[PDB]
């Protein structure tokens, strides 16, 4: 099992490695866009036009990269986890006969060790691994609302806010209110930052809810 | 008149259009500059408005294309009928429906899969299967594999028959467009014909066949010593023993004596104790009614003669209290759009998909039905699934419509313009409910968990705290308890039984349709399907009344239905397409459907489905933990994903290992497709000439140059392999666990 | 060429939208078409909706160029009538916009001057490195 | 049969042929040499 | 059946004031002799209409008195 | 019964059955937001009374403690407080948008097309008042309804 993990390491390092690596080659410009160099680091795209080029700028590749980043480290540290809480719990036999297989993963682990967590408040009472619970469901709904600006993009959103400014503009006692900055949708550079964040923030935050929760509801 | 209008060999028959890839159309039918080609190519291939700009010609092709979708069914079901006659138990499952799973497939022992055949039950190692079609057998009362097999060899029949009638019909002797536009005699005869004499002739069957082989079967008869239909056809003694409304004949018919008819059709409502399905009789005489129904519903528009209705003649005179002026012009767009058509018959028939569910978890019509777990379980989360997947097309077809088959010129409708004109009217409230539905549901669900978290439970929203009690839908339920003894006094008990009362009809150790309570946790949980509903319905309708032009791009139909963007500009227009609106609202029927279905087994593992002991107390699935752990998002995650799926990660081993992989591959394919989503064409194009400098280096350079995948088409995977994997995890976790448990 | 002096000439029937001149007209630059049809015909107008035209002169204010261009080129190569817009500032001053020539831009009409031109292919730009820390760009020597 | 050599030589419909009879190989050595981790006949 | 009866009288009747309605009456090619209108087909349609009422009426006598 | 706004159809808007009601353009005409004539204080103290007044509500039957002995006399606390949030908000909201002296952005003329005069509530000194009228009204409204709440018996909500 320490094999197959340390070569699913060495799958997210290398294809971590090779976006970014290919985002900073590939920064000055390629067949595609040749003058990127002109463009600087974060553009949305190039248009429509040759084929299209959505996340085409070399910070697109990092964005991408920060992904393969978060999956890489969450490979690295379930692998440390779960070596670590079988050693410290005492089974190393565990970890030796289910890291082989992915079920055992997520049986073993993930659904196995977050038990005494997602009770941390139950409809009869709480304990002290409450606040870990709460902040295992925000850092999935925050990983989930990642993938609204990940999967949703602009002009979607452009074309709701319109549709809210004709609202407000013709609302009655609120044409008193009227904004000062136009209030258009995100930008999209922007948007894919805002659901890596949002992406990032709910990885880190539901991982360490789980890797605390687990490891002190029971410490070792 | 509505002549027959027809034309010979419009096509040639021939394989030249097969060695040729991409005839169809002018920029395809080059050859490949690219692989993005293929991708055109398969994309455009049902795309018949694009190919020719005729109605003739694309009506021919849908029709034949209908005919090889009938083909496909029609050879689906011989799959399903003949699997069940040589590769089932259905004969040990009409012995024992209560402890025999029904299995109608068996693996082959090669790599270690023969362990997917299950101890099932009745000398058969199989899979457990969940179609429930071992019930609609049970309600046709086959009784026998050599039936099964001959319907089959009628289906194979059909389904060549089919195709042959869809080669005639296009290559040989195919209608012209007086035959598609004239919509009276379609409408009169798929009335009375296609469901009028369709639900006539079940009828006939069901009184004739079904009746009498369930009453035996009901009445504790082993299905081998069972006498066939055609012996209550002929042998008038035995039907007549069976029922002696039969003695006296059809003079109880044709003297209108229908009050001695009363022994086969039946008003009697409610379930059938013995077997816990509807009472056939009770179904017989549904089908004959609606027989009659459709039947003089057929025969209301005008087609030939002096009699009937124009639907221009309705459309058109038919004014009233709000904008009835318009209605001109919708006969015209009708019978001139595919897409317009396709899309009401989209909505109303994956609507019905989804009556159809809650109509059959509700209303159990078939013998064992409701005892099956699975069954119930599958065929509500197959039929809302489906009718989601419909809706959307809705969407997608009506939007196909607004961009290409609208023209205010020639094609001009009031009740269109006028909805086109105040559509950011219908946008912005629909946003506004849909932020006030999301607050007050989820946010609700949010305070609950802050406030469970917090050691609060006395201010959450729950029966035990805060109530938010249905008390619209709970009193529907009182009268509904209370209707068949005051408002429709010809029922002798309820429609349902999830109104209320002292019934409970289990048919083993196992429960079929208790009354389903209605608390705080309900109401929070249909707020949250309304609410997930109208986002669907903001998503498509903005789609759909944006397809043409906006504030933001003015010239979006010339742009087309289905393009990526107009470019970063305007600050930015990656999805402003209609076709992102249907691909979004795609995800959203996702999330919609998804928490139906996680209500429904939630709901039914809590409060219905379960045991029933000796002493008369009911133990559930998972024991009525949905009116305390079903208001927090910490319960739905611990009491519902995390509990129900421990019988998938132990389904290793036992037959349902596949479920189990099935579990994890499906999580898998979801997050494959985040690749998709999240990315863009640029980074994999940059990728792509890479690995082609790489193999330009080895004289292994193709022909056909790698390009990364079209914008749109990155959408389009993405959000396919998205449904597919979150659907197929939904697919594994309910199987394994309610085959698993119940 | 003298422009075309915009006056006070009719609209087309329209039954009113939500697609008008919400706030970037009151205190903002809003646009204004005017275009001649030979006959009185139904035409699908830019801000949602389908309106008709009237014979003669036809004058339609919209609230972005946009629009305005996009209704042009739908009533150029579908009705094939020359369109020409304005744009209002909220003050007055109405600006000549869509053709400045009298002739449509895709003409190489002599006078209209080269601006917004390179006189070099677009790889020979320099890098960043050498307009770094100057108010000037790559793509402007 | 002039034509249908020719559909069945594109990429599909001969990716379909070629991967039937491969998997069948797999399946039918499987068969006869099935659970196999080593290779044992040097 | 069973000429003369109350379920033939009221149907019979029916029948024939429907019929009645469509040709003298409020109610609606094939060329027949008759001499306004009234063709087959709505003589067909008349008959079916009022063997609607018939059996409506004649089962709401059965029904109840 | 639907009509283009104003009989302009190329104004983002219509005059339908909702909007311009003579009912309606009664009382959208004469509530303390559209008083454009009045000076902004009085309409601003009607406006804070009005939404202060009601407030309580909420914060006093639904409050973390409304089931205590303190639930009138906290809710109430709480209300004041948001109105206190809310004259705030009104306040850098004035500040934001009119700077010291500029005259009114308020629409000018009236639907007829008479030269109505410009409402003051649209200028920094207009606004100011707003803010002071809404706070003064919103901590009257807060503090009356408390007075009833204890003082006159009702079966509640
Ligand atoms: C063997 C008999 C035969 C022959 C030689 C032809 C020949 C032709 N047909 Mg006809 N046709 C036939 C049978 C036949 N057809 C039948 C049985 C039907 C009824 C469905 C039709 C309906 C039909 C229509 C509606 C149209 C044609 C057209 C054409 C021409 C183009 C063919 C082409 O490129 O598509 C070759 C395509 C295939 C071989 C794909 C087969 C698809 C089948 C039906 C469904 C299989 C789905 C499968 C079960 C699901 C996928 C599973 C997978 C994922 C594993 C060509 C002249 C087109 C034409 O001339 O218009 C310009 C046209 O529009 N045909
Ligand atoms: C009362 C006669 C009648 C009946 C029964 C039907 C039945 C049907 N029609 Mg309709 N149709 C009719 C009259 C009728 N039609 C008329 C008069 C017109 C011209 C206005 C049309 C025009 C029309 C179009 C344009 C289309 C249909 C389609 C369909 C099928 C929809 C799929 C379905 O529900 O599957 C249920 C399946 C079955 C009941 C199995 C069918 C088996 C039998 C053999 C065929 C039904 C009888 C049929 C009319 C053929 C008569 C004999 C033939 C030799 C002449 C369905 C079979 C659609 C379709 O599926 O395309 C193929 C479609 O695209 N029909
Ligand atoms: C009665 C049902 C019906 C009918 C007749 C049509 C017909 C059509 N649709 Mg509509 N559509 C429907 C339902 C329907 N659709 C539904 C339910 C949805 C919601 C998802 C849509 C959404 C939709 C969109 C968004 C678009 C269309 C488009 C089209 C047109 C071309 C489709 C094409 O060539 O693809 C040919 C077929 C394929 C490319 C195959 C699709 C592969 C599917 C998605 C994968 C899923 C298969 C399986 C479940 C997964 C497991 C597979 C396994 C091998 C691993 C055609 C007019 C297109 C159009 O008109 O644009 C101009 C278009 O853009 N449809
Ligand atoms: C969990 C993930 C998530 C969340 C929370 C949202 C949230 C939302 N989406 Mg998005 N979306 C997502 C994933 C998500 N989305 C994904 C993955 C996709 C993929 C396609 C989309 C696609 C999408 C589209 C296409 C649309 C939406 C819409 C909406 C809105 C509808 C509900 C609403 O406003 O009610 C109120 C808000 C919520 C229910 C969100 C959760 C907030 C909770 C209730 C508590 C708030 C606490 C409070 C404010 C205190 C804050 C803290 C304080 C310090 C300030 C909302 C902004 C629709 C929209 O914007 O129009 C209405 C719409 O059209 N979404
Ligand atoms: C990439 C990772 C990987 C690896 C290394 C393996 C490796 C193996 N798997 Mg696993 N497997 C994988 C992925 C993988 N699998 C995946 C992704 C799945 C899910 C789809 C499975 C599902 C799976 C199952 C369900 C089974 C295996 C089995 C096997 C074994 C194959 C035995 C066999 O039939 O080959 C025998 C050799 C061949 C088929 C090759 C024959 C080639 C032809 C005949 C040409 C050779 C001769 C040629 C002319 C040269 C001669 C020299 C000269 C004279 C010319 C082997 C240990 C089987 C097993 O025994 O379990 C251990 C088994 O039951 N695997
Ligand atoms: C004028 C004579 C007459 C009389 C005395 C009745 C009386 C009755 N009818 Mg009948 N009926 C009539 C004319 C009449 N109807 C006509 C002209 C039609 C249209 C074809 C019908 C169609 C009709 C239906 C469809 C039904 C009744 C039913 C009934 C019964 C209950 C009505 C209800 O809702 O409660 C009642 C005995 C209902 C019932 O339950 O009867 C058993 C019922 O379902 N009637
Ligand atoms: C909890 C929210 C809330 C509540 C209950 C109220 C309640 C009230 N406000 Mg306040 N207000 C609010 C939020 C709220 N407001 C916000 C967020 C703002 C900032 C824009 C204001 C700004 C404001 C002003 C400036 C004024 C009021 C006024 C009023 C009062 C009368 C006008 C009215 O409500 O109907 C009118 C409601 C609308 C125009 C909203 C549109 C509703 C549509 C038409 C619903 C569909 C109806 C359909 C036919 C069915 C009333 C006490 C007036 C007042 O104080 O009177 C004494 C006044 O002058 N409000
Ligand atoms: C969360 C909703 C809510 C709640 C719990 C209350 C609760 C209460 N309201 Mg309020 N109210 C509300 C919303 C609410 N209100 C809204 C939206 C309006 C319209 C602006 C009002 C307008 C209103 C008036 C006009 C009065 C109350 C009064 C009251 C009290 C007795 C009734 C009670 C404390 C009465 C009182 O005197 O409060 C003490 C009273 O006279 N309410
Ligand atoms: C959105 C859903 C929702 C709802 C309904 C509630 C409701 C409530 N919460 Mg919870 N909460 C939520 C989401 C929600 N919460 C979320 C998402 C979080 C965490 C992010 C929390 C965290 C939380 C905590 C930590 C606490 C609460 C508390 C409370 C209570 C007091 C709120 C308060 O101060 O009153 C103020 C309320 C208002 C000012 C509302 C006025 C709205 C009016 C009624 C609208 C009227 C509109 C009118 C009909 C318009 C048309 C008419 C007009 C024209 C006149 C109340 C029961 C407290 C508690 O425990 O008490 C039980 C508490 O301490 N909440
Ligand atoms: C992964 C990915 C790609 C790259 C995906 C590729 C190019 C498509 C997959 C093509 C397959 C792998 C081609 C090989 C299949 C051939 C038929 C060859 C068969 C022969 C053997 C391999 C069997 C995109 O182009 C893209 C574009 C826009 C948004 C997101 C993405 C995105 O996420
Ligand atoms: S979809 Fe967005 S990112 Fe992609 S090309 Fe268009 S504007 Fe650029």
């Amino acid at each position: 099992g320490d094999f197959l993990v340390h070569h699913a390491i060495a799958l997210g390092l290398h294809t971590t490695t090779l976006i970014l690596v290919k985002g900073a080659l590939d920064a000055r410009g390629s067949k595609l866009m040749p003058d990127k160099k002109d463009f600087g680091y974060s553009f949305p795209c190039d248009g429509p036009g040759r084929g299209g080029t959505c996340d085409i700028s070399a910070w697109d590749a990092f964005y991408l990269a920060v992904f393969w980043m978060l999956n890489t480290i969450g490979w690295v540290t379930f692998y440390w986890h779960w070596k670590h809480i079988t050693l410290w719990q005492g089974n190393v036999s565990q970890f030796n006969e289910s890291s082989t297989y992915l079920m055992g993963w997520l049986r073993d682990y993930l659904w196995l060790n977050s038990s005494q967590l997602i009770n941390g408040y139950n409809p009869f009472g709480m304990n002290s691994l409450s606040v870990w619970a709460w902040m295992f469901l925000f850092g999935h709904l925050v990983w989930a609302t990642g993938f609204m600006f990940l999967i949703s993009w602009r002009g979607y959103w452009q074309e709701l806010i319109e549709t809210l400014a004709w609202a407000h503009e013709r609302t009655p006692l609120a044409n008193l209110i009227r904004w000062k900055d136009k209030p258009v949708a995100l930008s999209i550079v922007q948007a894919r930052l805002v659901g890596l964040a949002h992406f990032s923030v709910g990885y880190i935050f539901t991982y360490a809810a789980f890797l605390i929760a687990s490891t002190s509801g029971k410490f070792g | 008149e509505v002549k027959i209008l027809v034309d010979r060999d419009p096509i040639k028959t021939s394989f030249e259009e097969w060695a040729k890839p991409g005839h169809f159309s002018r920029t395809i039918a080059k050859g490949p500059d690219t692989t993005t080609w293929i991708w055109n190519l398969h994309a455009d291939a049902h795309d018949f408005d694009s190919h020719t700009s005729d109605l003739e010609e694309i009506s021919r092709k849908v029709f034949s294309a209908h005919f090889g979708q009938l083909s496909i069914i029609f050879l689906w079901l011989s799959g399903m009928y003949f699997h069940g006659a040589r590769f089932s138990n259905y004969e040990a499952w009409l012995s024992d429906p209560t402890h025999i799973g029904p299995s109608a497939q068996v693996v082959w022992p090669i790599v270690g899969q023969e362990i997917l055949n299950g101890d099932v039950g009745g000398g058969f190692r199989g899979i457990q299967i969940t179609s429930g079609f071992f019930q609609i057998w049970r309600a046709s009362g086959i009784t026998s594999e050599l039936q099964l097999y001959c319907t089959a060899i009628g289906a194979l029949v059909f389904a060549a028959l089919m195709l042959f009638a869809g080669w005639f019909h296009y290559h040989k002797a195919a209608p012209k467009l007086a035959w598609f536009q004239d919509v009276e005699s379609m409408l009169n005869h798929h009335l009375a014909g296609l469901l009028g004499l369709g639900s006539l002739s079940w009828a006939g069957h069901q009184v004739h066949v079904s009746l009498p082989i369930n009453q035996f079967l009901n009445a504790g008869v082993d299905p081998k010593e069972i006498p066939l239909p055609h012996e209550f056809i002929l042998n008038r003694d035995l039907l007549a023993q069976l029922y002696p409304s039969f003695a006296e004949g059809a003079t109880p018919f044709f003297t209108l004596n229908w009050s001695k008819y009363s022994e086969f059709l039946t008003f009697r409502g409610g379930l059938d104790p013995v077997t816990g399905g509807l009472w056939l009789t009770d179904i017989a005489h549904h089908h004959l009614a609606i027989a009659i129904l459709f039947l003089i519903a057929g025969h209301m528009y005008r087609t030939n003669w002096g009699i009937g209705h124009g639907i221009k003649d309705i459309l058109e005179a038919h004014k009233g209290p709000f904008t009835g002026q318009g209605h001109k012009g919708l006969y015209e767009i009708l019978t001139t759009s595919w897409h317009a058509q396709l899309s009401l018959n989209l909505a109303m028939l994956g609507s019905l998909t989804i009556i159809v569910a809650h109509h059959m978890y509700s209303m159990p019509p078939y013998p064992y039905l409701a005892t099956d777990y699975a069954t119930q379980l599958s065929l509500f989360t197959h039929h809302m699934w489906i009718g989601g997947f419909l809706i959307v097309g809705a969407a997608a077809h009506a939007a196909i419509f607004m961009v290409r088959d609208y023209d205010p010129t020639n094609r001009y409708n009031d009740l269109l313009d006028r909805v086109l004109r105040h559509r950011d009217a219908i946008i912005s409230h629909l946003n506004w409910v849909c932020i006030f539905l999301g607050f007050h549901s989820f946010g609700l669900y949010i305070h609950n968990d802050t406030m469970s978290a917090l050691g609060r439970p006395q201010d959450m929203f729950s029966d035990t705290a805060i109530q938010l009690q249905p008390v619209f839908a709970q009193w529907i339920q009182n009268t509904h308890a209370l209707a068949p003894g005051v408002t429709a006094p010809g029922e002798t008990a309820s429609t349902s039984l999830t109104w209320g009362g002292g019934e409970l009809v289990a048919v083993g150790g196992k429960v079929a349709l208790l009354p389903i309570p209605l608390g705080t946790a309900d109401f929070l949980v249909h707020h949250i399907h309304a609410f997930t509903i109208h986002v669907t319905v903001l998503i498509l309708l903005k789609g759909v009344l944006f397809a043409r032009s906006s504030r933001l791009i003015p010239d979006k139909a010339n742009l087309g239905f289905r393009f990526p963007c107009d470019g970063p500009g305007r600050g930015g227009t990656c999805q402003v397409s209609a076709w992102d609106h249907v691909f979004l609202g795609l995800f959203w029927m996702y999330n919609a459907i998804s928490v139906v279905i996680f209500h429904f087994s939630w709901k039914m593992q809590s409060d219905v489905w379960g045991s029933i002991s000796d002493q008369g107390v009911v133990t559930h699935i998972t024991g009525g933990n949905f009116a305390q752990s079903s208001i927090t998002i910490n319960g739905w995650l611990r009491d519902f994903l995390w509990a129900q799926a421990s019988q998938v990660i132990q389904s290793y081993g036992s037959s349902l290992s596949a479920y189990g992989l099935f579990f994890l591959g499906a999580h898998f394919v979801w997050a494959f497709s985040l690749m998709f989503l999240f990315s863009g064409r640029g980074y994999w194009q940059e990728l792509i000439e890479s690995i082609v400098w790489a193999h330009n280096k080895l004289k292994v350079a193709p022909a056909t140059q790698p390009r990364a995948l079209s914008i749109i088409q990155g959408r389009a995977v993405g959000v396919t392999h998205y449904l597919l994997g979150g659907i197929a995890t939904t697919w594994a976790f309910f199987l394994a666990r309610i085959i698993a448990v119940g | 060429t003298p422009p075309q002096l915009d006056p006070n000439t009719p609209s087309p029937i329209f039954a009113g939208s939500t697609g008008g001149l919400l706030r970037k007209a009151q205190v903002e630059e809003f646009y204004v078409i005017t275009w001649n049809s030979p006959k009185e015909q139904i035409f699908e107008m830019p801000t949602g909706g389908a309106a008709i035209m009237r014979e003669g002169p036809n004058l339609l204010k919209l609230a972005r160029k946009e629009q305005c261009l996009a209704l042009g080129t739908r009533l150029r190569s579908k009705y094939k009538i020359t369109y020409q817009f304005y744009r209002v500032f909220p003050n007055g001053e109405v600006q000549y916009l869509h053709p400045k020539d009298g002739v449509y831009p895709e003409k190489a009409n002599p006078g209209r001057e080269g601006v917004g031109l390179n006189m070099r292919s677009i790889g020979k730009n320099v890098s960043p490195i050498e307009v770094k820390f100057t108010g000037k760009q790559s793509y402007d020597l | 049969m002039r034509d249908l050599k020719t559909y069945l030589s594109v990429a599909p419909v001969l990716s379909t042929l070629w991967f039937g009879s491969l998997a069948g190989l797999l399946i039918e050595i499987n068969r006869l040499f099935p659970d196999a981790l080593t290779f044992p006949f040097f | 059946d069973f000429i003369g009866s109350s379920t033939n009288l009221i149907m019979v009747t029916s029948t024939t004031l429907m019929l009645f309605a469509g040709r003298f009456g409020l109610a609606p090619g094939l060329q027949t002799g008759d001499p306004a209108g009234f063709t087959l087909a709505d003589t067909l349609a008349c008959g079916t209409v009022g063997h609607i009422i018939g059996v409506g009426v004649v089962l709401g006598l059965k029904n109840i008195g | 019964v639907v009509q283009p706004i104003n009989g302009d159809p190329f104004i983002g808007s219509l005059e339908t059955p909702v909007t311009s009601s003579p009912l309606i353009a009664w009382y959208l005409s004469n509530l303390p937001g559209y008083r454009t004539a009045v000076n902004p204080l009085l309409r601003g103290v009607e406006v804070g009374l009005a939404h202060g007044f009601f407030l309580v509500g909420p914060f006093v039957k639904a409050g973390p403690l409304r089931n205590t002995a303190y639930a009138g006399s906290a809710g109430s606390l709480a209300a004041a407080g948001l109105v206190v949030i809310l004259s705030m908000c009104l306040t850098i909201y004035g500040i934001s948008s009119f700077k010291e002296g500029e005259p009114s952005i308020a629409p000018s003329l009236t639907l007829t097309g008479r030269k109505k005069q410009p409402d003051q509530l649209q200028t920094a000194d207009g606004w100011a008042k707003f803010t002071g009228g809404f706070f003064f009204g919103g901590i009257s409204g807060v503090t009356w309804a408390y007075f009833l709440l204890y003082v006159l018996d009702l079966p509640y909500f």
